[PDB]
C-alpha cells in the first residue's frame, strides 16, 4: 500500500502541473512525483510477492519506471529554464508511459 | 492490480464453485419451468425473470471478470468491455426492479384477492411486465455506458481496464445510485408494510362460523406468502444494499472515503446472490417444491 500511496502521490501531483502557471508549482510537482518514482520503483508489486529481482516481470515494471523518472527530469530541465509549456505539455506524456508500462503492476 | 500464483490458485478454485453453483442452480430452475405445466402462473414468471438474470450472472458476468481481478487487466478489448458493463448494469438494476414486481404482485394477492384469483394463469400479461422492466432496467446505465465517452471527447478509461465511463462523474453517479437504491427499497418497504397491516387487519377481524373459518383458512395462506415474500425480499436486500449504498457514500465523498476494495468485495456478495435464489424457491413455495418432485424424484406420483 505504499507503493498504492506512492502511486497516490504520482497522480495528485499531475494534475498541479495541468492546473499550474508558474515553474516553481511546477516544479515542486515534478521533484515529489520524482521522490514517489524512485520510491515506488523499489517496491515489489502485490502480483509479484513470489517473483525473483530478476525476473522479467521486476525488471520490466524497473523500466516502466526508468522511462517515467528519465521523463520527470525532461520536464525538469525545461521547468528549471522557465520554460512553464514546455514543461507542463511534458507531463501528459507521463500519463502514456503511466498506463503502456506500469499500471499493469499496480 | 492481482495476484501471486498461491493466491490465484485459491482464489481461482473458489471462482469457478460459485460459476458452477450459480449456472447448475438456475438452469436446475429452469428445467423445472419445462418439467410442471402448473408453473404457468404470473408470479412463478416473476421468479423465472430471476432465475434468467442469475443464471446470467453465473455464465457470463462473474467468468468475464475472474480474469481481471486475478491478473489486474482486462483483455478483451473495449467493445467486449462495454457489452459486459451493460450486461453487469442491466442484470444487477433487472434483479432489483423485478423484487419490486414480485412484492406488488404478492401485496395484489393478498390485498385483492379475488381480482388476483381471475388474472393468475394469464402468463402473456406477466411475459409483458417483465419486457417492459428488462427495458426500464436497461434505461438506468444502457445508454449512459455505450455513450458517455463520445458525449465527453473520448475515453478516460485506460487500455488496461474496464469501468463505466461515468464511474468517476460524482454528479451522474450521485443521482443513480439514490434512484438505483431508494425507487426499489421505498417501493419493496412500502408493499411489504402494506401486506402486514392488511393480514393484521382481518386477523382482528369479527366474523361468523363459516365466513370467520373460510377467512381463518385465507389468513394461513396470506401469512405463509409474507414469510415466502420477507425471506426472499430480506436475503436480496442483505446481497445488494451494501454495494448499492456504499455506491450513493462514493459519489457524495467524491471517492475520498471509500477504498475500491470494499466495492470489489460487495460486487461478490451481490453475484453470490445468484447462486442463492435457486435454493430459496423450493424452501419457500410449494409450486416450486413440486415441480423439482415432477423432475429429479417424480417417484412420489
Ligand atoms: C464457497 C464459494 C461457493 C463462494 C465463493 C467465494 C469467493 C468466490 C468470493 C468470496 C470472497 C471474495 C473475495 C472478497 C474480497 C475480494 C477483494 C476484492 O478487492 C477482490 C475480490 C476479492 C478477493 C473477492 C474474490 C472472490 C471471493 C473470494
Ligand atoms: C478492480 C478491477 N476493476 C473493477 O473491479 C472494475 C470496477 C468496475 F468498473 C465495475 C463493474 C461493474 C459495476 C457494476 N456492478 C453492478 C453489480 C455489481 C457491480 C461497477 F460498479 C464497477 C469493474
Amino acid at each position: 500500500a505504499d507503493l498504492e500511496d506512492n502511486w497516490e502521490t504520482l497522480n495528485d501531483n499531475l494534475k498541479v502541473i495541468e492546473k499550474a502557471d508558474n515553474a516553481a508549482q511546477v516544479k515542486d510537482a515534478l521533484t515529489k512525483m520524482r521522490a514517489a518514482a524512485l520510491d515506488a520503483q523499489k517496491a515489489t508489486p502485490p502480483k509479484l510477492e513470489d517473483k525473483s529481482p530478476d525476473s522479467p516481470e521486476m525488471k520490466d515494471f524497473r523500466h516502466g519506471f526508468d522511462i517515467l523518472v528519465g521523463q520527470i527530469d525532461d520536464a525538469l530541465k525545461l521547468a528549471n529554464e522557465g520554460k512553464v509549456k514546455e514543461a507542463q505539455a511534458a507531463a501528459e506524456q507521463l500519463k502514456t508511459t503511466r498506463n503502456a508500462y506500469i499500471q499493469k503492476y499496480l | 492490480r492481482g495476484f501471486s500464483a498461491a493466491w490465484t490458485a485459491v482464489l481461482a478454485a473458489l471462482m469457478a464453485l460459485l460459476i458452477v453453483a450459480t449456472v447448475l442452480g438456475n438452469a436446475l430452475v429452469m428445467l423445472a419451468f419445462v418439467a410442471d405445466s402448473s408453473l404457468r402462473t404470473q408470479n412463478n414468471f416473476f421468479l423465472l425473470n430471476l432465475a434468467i438474470s442469475d443464471f446470467l450472472v453465473g455464465a457470463f458476468c462473474i467468468p468475464l471478470y475472474v480474469p481481471y481481478v486475478l491478473t489486474g487487466r482486462w483483455t478483451f478489448g473495449r467493445g467486449l468491455c462495454k457489452l459486459w458493463l451493460v450486461v453487469d448494469y442491466l442484470l444487477c438494476t433487472s434483479k432489483a426492479f423485478n423484487i419490486v414486481l414480485i412484492s406488488y404482485d404478492r401485496f395484489l394477492s393478498v390485498t385483492r384477492a379475488v381480482s388476483y384469483r381471475a388474472q393468475q394463469g394469464d402468463t402473456r400479461r406477466a411475459v409483458r411486465k417483465m419486457l417492459l422492466v428488462w427495458v426500464l432496467a436497461f434505461l438506468l446505465y444502457g445508454p449512459a455506458i455505450l455513450s458517455w465517452e463520445y458525449l465527453s471527447g473520448g475515453s478516460s478509461i485506460p487500455e488496461g481496464h474496464c469501468y463505466a465511463e461515468f464511474f468517476y462523474n460524482w454528479y451522474f453517479l450521485i443521482t443513480a445510485s439514490t434512484l438505483e437504491f431508494f425507487t426499489p427499497f421505498l417501493s419493496v418497504t412500502f408493499f411489504n408494510l402494506s401486506i402486514y397491516l392488511n393480514i393484521q387487519r382481518r386477523t382482528r377481524l369479527r366474523l361468523d362460523g363459516a365466513r370467520e373459518a373460510a377467512g381463518r383458512f385465507r389468513l394461513s395462506r396470506d401469512r405463509k406468502v409474507a414469510k415466502s415474500l420477507a425471506v426472499i425480499v430480506s436475503i436480496f436486500g442483505l446481497c445488494w444494499a451494501p454495494y448499492t449504498l456504499l455506491m450513493i457514500i462514493r459519489a457524495a465523498c467524491h471517492g475520498h472515503c471509500v477504498p475500491d476494495y470494499w466495492y470489489e468485495t460487495s460486487f461478490w456478495l451481490l453475484w453470490a446472490n445468484s447462486a442463492v435464489n435457486p435454493v430459496l424457491y423450493p424452501l419457500c413455495h410449494h409450486s416450486f417444491r413440486r415441480a423439482f418432485t415432477k423432475l429429479l424424484c417424480p417417484q412420489k406420483l
